[PDB]
RNA sequence: AUGGAGAGUUUGAUCCUGGCUCAGGAUGAACGCUGGCGGCGUGCCUAAUACAUGCAAGUCGAGCGAACGUUAGCGGCGGACGGGUGAGUAACACGUGGAUAACCUACCUAUAAGACUGGGAUAACUUCGGGAAACCGUAGCUAAUACCGGAUAAUAUAGUGAAAGACACUUAUAGAUGGAUCCGCGCUGCAUUAGCUAGUUGGUAAGGUAACGGCUUACCAAGGCAACGAUGCAUAGCCGACCUGAGAGGGUGAUCGGCCACACUGGAACUGAGACACGGUCCAGACUCCUACGGGAGGCAGCAGUAGGGAAUCUUCCGCAAUGGGCGAAAGC
RNA sequence: CUAAUCAGAAAGCCACGGCUAACUACGUGCCAGCAGCCGCGGUAAUACGUAGGUGGCAAGCGUUAUCCGGAAUUAUUGGGCGU
């Protein structure tokens, strides 16, 4: 803890990397290179539906979504809830980041969000997987 | 508003008064606080005189009357 | 070339202004070096005319004359016509 | 006289710069062709941007060649290079701009849309 | 869009500067060129340009301190 | 110095830890929801996009050549315009003091030398004309406080221009304007870049910018460097703003910019009361294009709106009335 | 803009236990499935589908992500040496 060589030679900070690096980004075609944006809002347009089986910690069954973002790369999602949207090819409002217990996926759906409304079997949630005009 | 008594020492020289004087000062950095002493180089000139092998002098900030050189003052300590 | 200016931070509820010596080719808002104060031309806020224009009235023989319909404020005074 | 395997300088803004004639369509036995003829070539050198890319087979009408073109009054006219304009298989230019002058033989070849953008028409 | 008069006063400005600067181009082709060559050009052939460059430099564009450098290298050049 | 109590984290366990997810918000912060109304405010932050056009500092004279100051454009203006920003530079571009032994100037205000003598040309009326138009040819022009001899005008210690309505002209001179000739600290990172650029050291030029001077050139010797950042070198505005600390200030400086890089493009003969000029002036380029194909030269980094990219990303509602720039002895824009 | 003035409703709140502050359960028999770090349904989800609300609220519900004291995980104030 000696200060001579401290202006001769400095120190570092910690070492951390931020969250969702292949997110918060809008891929170019005119100038071909991405934008570092951290946008509030964004879209999702669909390529498949997707589902993998081996689930230990829950040990029930539920699928997810394989939705591609701009212009030739693998981007993957998951539908956290009791609502099955047996759909695809949508145009939505993204939710950024991952919910607990799925590795590598960081992209999601807001309730409603211009494509569908949601799993309409919900009426008590009034704020989960599709819930609009709910008597409070 | 007058002109200072900037001083220093000498290092080397070339043909027909490529003269100089050394510049230095007491001061420190804003970050990690040590009394490390520091310098930068200047540009004075003579006929051929204020030059290498001992020219502890003064210098000025005036009209240079010079190429890119800047000083007219020599106010000495001694010679070798 | 010299003209009058004013300051701006946040109030009104009565036509207010200020006294200063800015440039000619510019808007009502201008930079002020020797702040003399402000002016209240709302005929209601009398406690706001604390303008001590000491370097603004020295343009009489330097370069100044009532312009932009501002002679009304100088109409009450009379520190001119020295030539 | 534009025969097979000949490099020409396209005078358009489509996106090409040089093409190589592959065949002079017009009949069985045709060898050469003069101003006011259609030929099939391929892009050998293009520019970053446009609709035509390098390695594409398109049609074009040669305009202003090094060889002369005798008229009916007994007058001739020869340029200092061989150029051509890319068509769209409908007697129409694929681009919208044209550089350099053009001949007055395209008017008889039903090419009024190509003789309406050319700066000069000798 | 008021170029309807100053499309072209740049050009009377041109003419009324250039023809006189050229009539100086003949005023540096006599005296200053021949205050060396021994010619008669040090009397009234220096002094025409007194009132001639005076026809020039009563306006803001013609040389001002360069006027004091063109008159100190022709009249004081003895 | 109006001073620092966060959710849970160890193996199995008290214990010395270990930082994470995480908090609340604050963001030009809004998206589904929900859409009582508003005081006032900001929204091409999607793309400093290609264009439905024009759009913009503008008109006039008891001082001047058409008519009962109308009808000029001389002259003045403008032109570098308001506005648009943070596309482009490690740079005196930026906040402050500052040698001026690096600087001066009409616009703001008083003036002051006087107001003498001059010739006479150019816009319009176009005077006369070819031809898709309009582009161009003949070509006296008629004046102008003017295109304009000459006297001394001031720095020889010997430099010239003034053609005033009425009971408004040109100069010796000025206070001033953006600036700044420039000084200084303002003036970031890349050690996967030290044997140092031939001008590195600085003196010595006919030269010249309101401005000293390797600034091109003027003369000669480099080890000037030298293991200390020579130099290369990547974003390239700064600075009153905002969330904010207890305080050092610490960062982003967008509504808000007072200063500067920047108007299709490379320039540009030009010029200016202030230059290479966002609807100027020419000639090279590739653009939606207008043209008997005279060949036109235009692009809303200035309000709109069009195909749009669009988390949202706005009213072509009106037209000078809140300030007069400019024109004008003036009423007026 | 009192203005006589009728009654011209202030959408709807989240998880719904305990921390981030929340209340209990039929649906549920591991079939769907709860879940801001901690964390839940296999026959009493004091979590879930859904249903009358207490903690915050009425122009406001879950989310969007930027540096701030907090992060004492910069150490200018506030940095280990054998581990």
């Amino acid at each position: 803890p000696t200060i001579n060589q401290l202006v001769r030679k400095p120190r570092q900070s910690k070492i951390k990397k931020s969250d969702s690096p292949a997110l918060n980004k809008g891929f170019n075609s005119k100038k071909k290179k991405f934008t570092d944006l951290n946008s509030p809002q964004k879209r999702g347009v669909c390529t498949r539906v997707g589902t993998m089986t081996p689930k230990k910690p829950n040990s029930a069954l539920r699928k997810y979504a394989r939705v591609r973002l701009s212009n030739n790369i693998e981007i993957n999602a998951y539908i956290p809830g009791i609502g099955h949207n047996l759909q695809e090819h949508s145009v939505v409002l993204v939710r950024g980041g991952r919910v607990k217990d799925l590795p590598g996926v960081r992209y999601h759906i807001v309730r409603g969000a211009l494509d569908t409304s949601g799993v309409d079997g919900r009426r008590q949630g009034r704020s989960l997987y599709g819930t609009k005009k709910p008597k409070n | 508003n007058d002109r200072k008594v900037y001083v220093g020492k000498v290092v080397s020289d070339k043909m027909d008064k490529t003269i100089t004087v050394l510049v230095e000062t007491y001061k420190t950095h804003k970050l990690y606080g040590k009394r490390v002493k520091y310098s930068k180089k200047y540009k004075t000139h003579d006929e051929n005189n204020s030059a290498k092998l001992g020219d502890i002098v003064k210098i000025q900030e005036t009209r240079p009357l010079s190429a890119t050189k800047r000083f007219r003052l020599v106010e000495i300590v001694e010679e070798s | 070339a010299v003209k009058i200016r004013l300051t701006r931070l946040g109030s009104k509820r009565n036509p207010f202004y200020r006294i200063v010596v800015a440039d000619a080719r510019s808007p009502r808002d201008g930079r002020i070096i020797e702040q003399i104060g402000t002016y209240n031309p709302t005929s209601a806020n009398a406690p706001e005319i604390k303008v001590d224009e000491a370097l603004a009235l020295k343009w009489l023989n330097d370069g100044a004359k009532p312009t932009d319909t501002v002679h009304n404020i100088l109409s009450k005074e009379g520190i001119m016509k020295k030539f | 006289m534009i025969q097979q395997e000949t490099r020409l300088k396209v005078a358009d803004n489509s996106g090409a710069r040089e093409v190589l004639t592959i065949k002079v369509l017009g009949g069985s036995g045709r060898k050469t062709a003069n101003i006011g003829d259609v030929i099939v070539c391929t892009v050998k050198n293009a520019t970053p941007g446009g609709v035509v890319k390098k390695g594409d087979v398109v049609k074009a009408v040669i305009v202003r060649t090094k060889s002369g073109v005798r008229r009916n009054d007994g007058s001739y006219i020869k340029f200092d290079e061989n150029a051509c304009v890319i068509i769209r298989d409908d007697k129409g230019p694929r681009g919208t701009r044209i550089f350099g002058p053009v001949a007055r033989e395209l008017r008889e070849g039903n090419f009024m849309k190509i003789v309406s953008l050319a700066p000069e028409v000798l | 869009k008021s170029a309807i008069k100053r499309v072209k006063t740049t050009e009377k400005a041109e003419a009324r500067n250039i023809s006189q600067k050229s009539a100086m181009r003949t005023a540096v082709k006599n005296a200053k060129t021949a205050v060396s060559n021994n010619a008669d050009n040090k009397n009234e052939l220096v002094s025409l340009a007194v009132k001639l460059v005076d026809k020039a430099a009563q306006s803001n564009l013609i040389h001002s301190n360069k006027a004091d450098r063109i008159k100190s290298q022709l009249m004081t050049a003895n």
